[PDB]
């Protein structure tokens, strides 16, 4: 049970799965910064990145592909750099783990 | 096949083919490259078996 | 994202449950290992019903390795127990 | 019952005589040494063959046979022909009326 | 590879491991009912003992046609195809 | 020695024809039992065992033919294909009836389909938002 | 194994049908390799 | 069946797992003649026990694996560290 | 060459029921000591019951057959080399007359064996003339 | 033995990132532990 | 053409010379090689000599006729070992092959009809002369009276077409179109009997069994294809009326394919089961012919070509067990893997060709036929799956029960396999996998 | 070989050496990956509590 079960009991309290931010992004008055891409579209499509992996930090994935192709097939030689790409995803996950949560707070303040 | 084991012949042949296919598979992961060859049999109604 | 994927996911998880219960109640060696093959098929078809080709392919290669290893083990044990595939007759093979 | 044991004993004597005939005829060295292939003459095999081939001589048009020939053959043929004609007429009136577009019709053979 | 002496040793070993049979009275030609005191279900226990010992299945007609240990030796040697 | 010589004949209306047909098929008179007088039913051929197949018959009996489990000059059953050892035969009689097996299988299937498709819109989820993908028209923000 | 490679390297549905029929037929034959009615019934089941 | 033994070798009282069944049958008031046919089946020398077989099976190469792991650690600190 | 007779006695019926009951008990209880304990329990169950009459014995034999049909294991243990086992008749031996249809150059690979076969053929034809001739 | 780490570095050009709580990451390990301690000792048989 | 016809006409005096049985099949394979050389054909009629010409459908059918007759002389060595009438057998085979070449290379409908119904008299002669059964009289009379009873009113239909049009040529009759029920029934029902239906089949399983091996080759190899060729020539000017009345024949053929595929599971003869097996595949051919698509016509031509080889090759396999085991019964034919292990390669290679097989031309004919029938209606997906499943449910039964299991006890000593038989079943299977290469030859006759 | 009511014939040195070698190989692989990568069994990345974050930053 858990996060689905409360969605059966209190649907107006708990937001749905993979919910977009319904309210204003500037409602919390942080004036929070804008995520700016380092790698643009043409070198994203030059590296044959799939559409499910074109995140806000795809330059680290491009550098991971470059270091994998630099020491192929023994790609563990810069294995920690993989973790670097991984922790960027973790940072994005942390942002997602905030982007849901304050939304529930934004759905609690109106309740 | 005479004076020899057909199992040993098949064993050495399939280790050689498996090593060749493995070394081909490592080259096809470095480039993310897909090949698709096509041999026509019969064409009718713009559809080719 | 299809009703085909939903139905295939249900039937793949159901054959996982079927294979686990059947191999827990099966008294034949090679039939237990064929039920283990069924359980791994349920695992791969349910993870591709989620939609993960690389996970399905990785578990496919892994299952092929260890399951050919199990069947070679079972064949050697059956060939020394003289064609008796019943798991009740076999016993204590760790010493022998 | 005492009548059962006599019947089983008589059947066993007949089976023993037929078994002795089979052991005489199956290992015949002269019949093997002729070189022409064949089988030991079994009556039940020929009875089974003529049972499987000839069956019109015991056939009469009764109600049970008519029910079997209706529900086994003619009724699936009639239902399948009715279904095919109904589906093709329903598609053909839509095709001839003009309710389907040119680029939205199934089986263009393209 | 087996032998008649080995199979005879198998049969007398299994029949002398039975506590309802005295090993002094036990013999290769000893009858299972007239010479030795055995129940109708005791001979079935002897038959399944020979089945578990020799690793095959003995039918019921061949169970009731065995009355001596030498008959069991002749039945086993005919099934497993040894005569020397 | 052909199919016209050895063949099933007319139905035994009288008892002497039944005795002659029993002696013709190498069967004792008590064992012989012809078919019905309906349109499909055979005439003069014996009705053999339709209880259970060839696997039910004794494999430890010394047969003249170990394959098909029959002796010499024994009348082959009319549905010998359907009651063969290969198809639709059991060595032991089944423990349950025919409908119990299918009833339990479709009962478990109906329960599993029902309980799955009731819960198809109660999938769980982590405390996570939608996956943000970059677009030239819509921009997204970080938390720092 | 050759029929299995003919199934793997094929993206065409007709050639997957080629490898499919090859896998089914040689799998049925290798099941019925042993000469008894159990292998007969097993081959009939794995063929259908 | 080479060098078959006699019935005087097999004794019920040597093994615990069969004299437990004999004691349970004596408590129930029954006797059994086929215990001496299964004395060889439980042998502590030829076949071992349950606890020795588990330690043989689960930890067959744990000491050799730990020695090789110490060797890998010792050669890794000389080069990697 | 004693062909078995199809009549089965009542003592043969209860002996077959005892054998099949202990085989089902061996299938249900895999450990040998537990199977031995339950086998002595079933033997005592038979031995307390053997003093009755014939009609009551027939009715209770039918009841025991119904009980054994009720408690029958779904995977009964059978010997592999016997009939009905897991590996019964895995190879089929053709009769020896196909050895008479070999090529003479193929027959030259085992000339002592084929000479002994040709010697044994005359003994077999005199034995067949003695037996069935 | 080597086909786990030999293919995990090869079949994944982009590794999946896992951020899970303490009761779900080792949940499959705890289920494997209770299945190992459950599927063995239940099959142990004693008298009575 | 006239070269092949005059080649067979001057091969006629080879029969009257003593000890000349094996030279005739040598010259028949030589003229099959020459016919392999003359392959400059397109969809229209080429090599026009008087009333004789050839297009691609006619080329494939004459080449199949020459291959089946050349293997038919190779299969019948039982006629040569005995003093059975070799000269009459060779004359009947040459005359029948000449009539098949003349009825396939016919430019017009009437000469096609004339040599088409001239062909059934040598088949009658082979069935009543060289068979090994007391019911050869029941075999030939059923065949002749079925085909004659339904083919006599086709002559009235043929001259009604001649009186309405004027010509007999196929191309000039392709221009016209008729809207009559009885003309359609006359010009269709003779071919609807000549290829097996469900209702009209009876002559087939009672004429294949009691014939010789050569009657089995000529019946299941090329004379179930005379009706297919006739319908391929007649359907072009009867399109409107066959579109009205084709659902009855297609439904009857599909349900009859399912039912006859259920019959073969209850068959105890090897030669009867292939006889009913010819009914099931030609049911798919008949169901794909009446949809009038490009794919249905092309896949029908491909499946008739690929079926005339495989059914004849299966009928040679049932003959080489009938010559040795003494009977065609399926109970006797058991465990031939331990008797003839090298034959079991050809049994499974020709039984797999009867179903869908990976390298055979039968799959390329079956794929292009199921395309048209699924395109015809969606309800046919229920019964094409049942028919194509039951086809290998029964076809694996003949190989499984004849070539696997315990041996039949009480069988006397017979001879081993021969190089002629291995060559005979070699040439029934290597054309089935060498013709997927250059398959645009044997498929695109349009 | 055949054995009756006894153990097997005594094993060669090669089988015992191979058994200890493959057991040492498996356990060396397990303990080596335990020492070099202990983070894979647990959470490789930390999971902070969603109820721990302050409401004064966004809310
Ligand atoms: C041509 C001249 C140049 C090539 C050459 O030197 O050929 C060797 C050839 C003679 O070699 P060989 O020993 O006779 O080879 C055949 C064996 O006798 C075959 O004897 P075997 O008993 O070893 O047969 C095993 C069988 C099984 O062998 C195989 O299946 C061959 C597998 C390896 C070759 C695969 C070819 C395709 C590779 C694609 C990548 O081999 C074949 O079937 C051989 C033909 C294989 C297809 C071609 O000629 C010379 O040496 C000079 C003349
Ligand atoms: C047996 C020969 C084939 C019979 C079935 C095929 C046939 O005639 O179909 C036409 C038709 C198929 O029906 P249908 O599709 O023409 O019916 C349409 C009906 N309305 C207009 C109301 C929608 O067959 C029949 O109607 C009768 C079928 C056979 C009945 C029993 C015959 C016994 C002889
Ligand atoms: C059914 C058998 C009797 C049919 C009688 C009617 C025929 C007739 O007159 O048609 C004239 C009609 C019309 O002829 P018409 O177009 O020349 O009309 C000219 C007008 N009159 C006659 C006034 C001068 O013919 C046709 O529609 C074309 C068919 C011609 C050939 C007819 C053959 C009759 C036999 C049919 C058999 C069908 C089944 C065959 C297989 C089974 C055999 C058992
Ligand atoms: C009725 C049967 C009568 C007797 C037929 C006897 C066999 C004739 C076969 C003729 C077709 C043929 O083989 O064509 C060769 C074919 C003709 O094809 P092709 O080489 O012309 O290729 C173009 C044709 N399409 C477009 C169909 C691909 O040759 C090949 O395909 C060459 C490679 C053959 C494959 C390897 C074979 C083993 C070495
Ligand atoms: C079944 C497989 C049959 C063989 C298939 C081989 C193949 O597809 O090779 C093609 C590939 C092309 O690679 P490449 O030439 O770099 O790309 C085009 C730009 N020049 O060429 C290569 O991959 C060539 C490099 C092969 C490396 C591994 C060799 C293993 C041993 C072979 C002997
Ligand atoms: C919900 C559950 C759905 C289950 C669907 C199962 C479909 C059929 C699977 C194959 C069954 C079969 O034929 O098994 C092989 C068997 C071999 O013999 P066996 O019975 O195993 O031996 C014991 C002693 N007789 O064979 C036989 O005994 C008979 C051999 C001939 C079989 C003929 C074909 C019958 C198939 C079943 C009918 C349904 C067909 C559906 C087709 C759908 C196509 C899309
Ligand atoms: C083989 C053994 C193997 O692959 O072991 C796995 C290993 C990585 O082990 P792991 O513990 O994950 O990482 C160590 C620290 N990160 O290593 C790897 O994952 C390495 C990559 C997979 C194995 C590559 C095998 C290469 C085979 C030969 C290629 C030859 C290329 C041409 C010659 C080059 C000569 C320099
Ligand atoms: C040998 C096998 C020979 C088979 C010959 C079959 C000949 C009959 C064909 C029947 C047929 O096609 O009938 C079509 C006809 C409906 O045709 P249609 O004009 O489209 O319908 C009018 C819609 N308002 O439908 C009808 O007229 C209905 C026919 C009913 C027949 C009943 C028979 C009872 C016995
Ligand atoms: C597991 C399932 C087991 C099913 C039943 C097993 C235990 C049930 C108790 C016994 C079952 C019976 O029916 S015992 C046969 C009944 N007859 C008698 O014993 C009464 C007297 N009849 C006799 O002739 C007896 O001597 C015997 C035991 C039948 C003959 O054997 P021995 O010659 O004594």
């Amino acid at each position: 049970m858990g996060n689905a079960l409360t969605h059966y009991m209190k649907p107006d309290v708990m937001p749905g799965p993979d919910v977009v931010p319904t309210f204003d992004p500037l409602l919390g008055f942080k004036s929070r910064k804008e995520r700016v891409m380092i790698a643009t579209q043409e070198e994203m499509e030059s590296a044959k990145l799939p559409l499910e992996f074109r995140d806000y930090c795809a330059h680290l994935a491009i550098a991971y592909q470059a270091c994998r192709s630099d020491t192929f097939p023994f790609v563990y030689k810069c294995a920690h750099q993989k973790h670097e790409y991984l922790t960027c995803e973790y940072e994005d996950y942390v942002l997602r783990m905030k982007e849901f949560e304050r939304e529930r707070r934004l759905l609690e303040r109106q309740k | 096949m005479k004076y020899l084991s057909i199992c040993s012949i098949s064993f050495v042949n399939l280790i050689s083919m498996s090593l060749s296919c493995f070394l081909l598979s490592l080259y096809f992961l470095l480039n993310d490259m897909i090949y698709f060859i096509e041999w026509e049999l019969v064409s009718l109604n713009s559809m080719s078996i | 994202t299809s009703w085909l994927g939903q139905l295939m996911l249900l039937l793949s998880g159901l054959t996982m449950f079927m294979a686990g219960l059947g191999a827990n109640f099966e008294f034949d060696l090679k039939k237990i290992i064929a039920l283990s093959t069924l359980s791994q098929l349920g695992l791969m078809m349910s993870i591709l019903s989620m939609g993960f080709l690389k996970l399905a392919m990785f578990h496919l290669l892994t299952h092929a390795l260890f399951k050919a290893l199990l069947f070679m083990c079972a064949g050697a044990i059956i060939h020394n127990m003289n064609n008796s595939q019943d798991i009740r007759l076999m016993g204590g093979l760790s010493i022998h | 019952s005492n009548e059962e044991q006599e019947f089983i004993k008589r059947k066993h004597e007949a089976t023993l005589k037929l078994r002795q005939e089979f052991l005489k005829q199956s290992s015949n060295p002269y019949r093997h040494a002729t070189g022409e292939g064949g089988t030991v003459f079994d009556a039940g095999l020929a009875r089974f063959q003529a049972m499987r081939v000839s069956n019109y001589e015991h056939f009469k048009p009764t109600g049970k046979s008519f029910r079997t020939g209706l529900f086994a053959v003619v009724l699936p043929i009639a239902l399948y022909a009715w279904a095919l004609k109904a589906e093709r007429d329903g598609r053909e009136e839509k095709y001839r009326t003009g309710q389907v577009a040119y680029k939205d019709r199934q089986f263009k053979f393209i | 590879p087996l032998s008649l002496k080995l199979i005879n040793e198998r049969v007398l070993l299994v029949l002398k491991l039975y506590d309802k049979i005295d090993p002094s009275k036990l013999n290769v030609e000893s009858h299972f009912i007239n010479d030795l005191g055995l129940d109708s279900l005791d001979h079935v226990e002897v038959i399944m003992a020979m089945e578990d010992e020799f690793g095959f299945e003995i039918p019921d007609s061949d169970a009731e046609k065995l009355l001596k240990p030498a008959d069991i030796i002749k039945y086993v040697a005919d099934k497993e195809d040894v005569y020397e | 020695g052909w199919n016209k010589d050895y063949k099933p004949g007319p139905y035994p209306q009288t008892e002497k024809e039944r005795l002659a047909a029993a002696k013709k098929y190498y069967l004792l008179p008590e064992e012989y039992k012809p078919y019905a007088d309906d349109g499909l039913g055979y005439g003069d051929y014996p009705k053999l065992g339709y209880g259970l197949g060839v696997e039910a018959k004794d494999s430890y009996y010394p047969w003249d033919y170990p394959e098909h489990k029959r002796n010499q000059h024994e009348p082959i059953s009319a549905d010998h294909d359907l009651y063969s050892e290969d198809r639709w035969s059991q060595a032991e009689p089944p423990r349950y009836s025919n409908a119990y097996y299918f009833a339990c299988f479709l009962g478990v299937m109906s329960g599993c389909l029902a309980l799955y498709y009731w819960l198809d819109d109660k999938k769980m989820y982590r405390p996570v938002a939608a996956k943000q993908y970059p677009s030239p028209g819509v921009k997204h923000y970080t938390f720092e | 194994v050759l029929s299995m490679m003919l199934l793997i390297i094929s993206p065409n549905l007709i050639s997957i049908l080629l490898g499919w029929d090859g896998l089914g037929l040689v799998s049925y034959c290798l099941v019925i390799y042993f000469q008894n009615i159990k292998s007969y019934n097993a081959g009939m089941l794995t063929a259908l | 069946p080479y060098t078959v033994p006699h019935a005087s070798t097999y004794k019920v009282e040597s093994v615990p797992q069969l004299v437990e069944v004999k004691e349970a049958l004596g408590r129930q008031g029954l006797k059994d003649p086929w215990l001496r046919n299964e004395v060889w089946r439980y042998e502590p020398k030829a076949f071992g026990t349950h606890r020795s077989r588990l330690n043989t099976f689960l930890f067959r190469g744990l000491g050799v694996g730990f020695c090789a792991f110490l060797a890998t650690v010792a050669v890794e600190y000389a080069l990697g560290i | 060459a004693q062909v078995p007779l199809a009549i089965v006695s009542h003592k043969r019926q209860v002996c077959s029921l005892y054998k099949r009951a202990l085989r089902n008990l061996e299938s249900w209880y895999d450990r040998r000591n537990v199977y031995r304990y339950r086998a002595v329990q079933l033997r005592a169950r038979f031995d307390e019951n053997r003093s009755k009459d014939l009609g009551e014995g027939i009715r209770l034999l039918a009841c025991g057959q119904r009980e054994l049909f009720e408690t029958r294991h779904f995977q009964p243990r059978n010997f592999a080399n016997s009939a009905g086992g897991c590996a019964f008749e895995r190879e089929v031996i053709p009769p020896d007359w196909v050895l008479d249809y070999w090529h003479p150059l193929e027959k030259a690979q085992y000339p002592e064996y084929f000479a002994k076969r040709e010697q044994r053929k005359k003994e077999f034809v005199t034995w067949w003339e003695k037996q069935y001739g | 033995i080597i086909g786990g780490s030999m293919l995990n570095w090869l079949i994944f050009p982009f590794p999946y990132m896992i951020c899970l709580p303490i009761y779900m990451k080792l949940l499959t390990l705890f289920v494997c532990i209770v299945g190992g301690l459950f599927g063995y000792l239940i099959s142990l048989s004693n008298l009575f | 053409m006239l070269k092949i016809i005059f080649f067979l006409l001057f091969l006629i005096p080879f029969c009257f010379i003593n000890n000349m049985y094996w030279m005739v099949q040598i010259m028949m394979f030589f003229i099959s090689f020459i016919f392999l050389l003359m392959n400059n054909f397109m969809n229209y009629w080429s090599e026009i000599s008087y009333f004789l010409g050839c297009d691609m459908l006619s080329y494939g059918l004459i080449l199949l006729s020459l291959w089946i007759c050349s293997l038919m002389l190779l299969a019948s060595e039982m006629i040569n070992k005995h003093n059975n009438y070799k000269n009459l057998f060779l004359l009947n085979i040459i005359i029948l092959l000449l009539l098949l070449i003349l009825t396939f290379s016919s430019m017009s409908l009437f000469m096609f009809y004339l040599f088409f119904e001239s062909s059934l008299i040598p088949t009658l002669f082979l069935i009543l002369g060289w068979g090994y059964q007391p019911e050869r009289l029941q075999a030939g009379l059923y065949l002749l009276f079925y085909t004659l009873l339904v083919s006599l009113p086709m002559l009235i239909g043929i001259f009604y077409v001649m009186n309405k049009i004027g010509s007999m040529n196929f191309y000039l009759m392709n221009n016209f179109m008729f809207n009559y029920d009885l003309l359609y029934f006359c010009l269709l029902c003779a071919f609807l009997v000549k290829m097996p239906m469900f209702l009209v089949h009876l002559w087939l399983p009672k004429a294949h069994v009691e014939a010789p091996v050569s009657g089995s080759m000529i019946l299941a190899g090329i004379m179930l294809k005379l009706g297919g060729y006739g319908m391929l020539r007649v359907i072009s000017f009867l399109q409107l009326m066959n579109l009205k009345y084709s659902f009855v024949w297609i439904s009857i053929s599909l349900v009859g394919g399912v039912l006859v595929s259920l019959v073969c599971l209850r068959q105890t003869d090897l030669k009867a089961l292939i006889a009913y097996s010819s009914v099931a595949h030609m049911g798919i051919v008949l169901s794909g012919l009446l949809t009038m698509t490009y794919w249905g016509l092309c896949g029908s031509y491909t499946l008739m070509i690929a079926h005339g080889l495989c059914s004849s090759g299966l009928f040679c396999l049932a003959n080489v067990s009938y010559e040795r085991l003494g009977s065609r019964s399926m109970l006797i034919n058991k465990g031939l893997l331990n008797f003839m292990p090298s034959m079991t390669l050809w049994w499974f290679l020709l039984s797999s060709a009867n179903m869908a097989a990976p390298p055979t031309l039968n799959l390329l004919g079956e794929i292009s036929l199921l395309n048209s029938i699924v395109s015809w209606s969606w309800i046919s997906m229920i019964l094409l799956s049942f028919l194509s499943f039951f086809s290998a449910a029964y076809t694996l039964y003949l190989y499984s029960f004849s070539q696997h299991g315990k041996l039949f006890s009480g069988v006397y000593s017979f001879s081993s396999g021969k190089i002629r038989e291995y060559l005979l079943m070699l040439l029934h299977w290597l054309p089935l996998n060498l013709l997927i290469l250059k398959s645009e030859s044997f498929m695109l006759w349009l | 070989v055949v054995s009756y009511r006894n153990g097997p014939p005594p094993h060669s040195k090669a089988t015992k050496i191979g058994a200890l070698t493959v057991g040492g190989a498996m356990w060396w692989w397990v303990i080596w990956h335990l020492w070099h990568e202990p983070d894979h069994i647990t959470g490789e990345f930390d999971y902070p509590n969603s109820r721990k974050w302050s409401n004064t930053e966004l809310g």
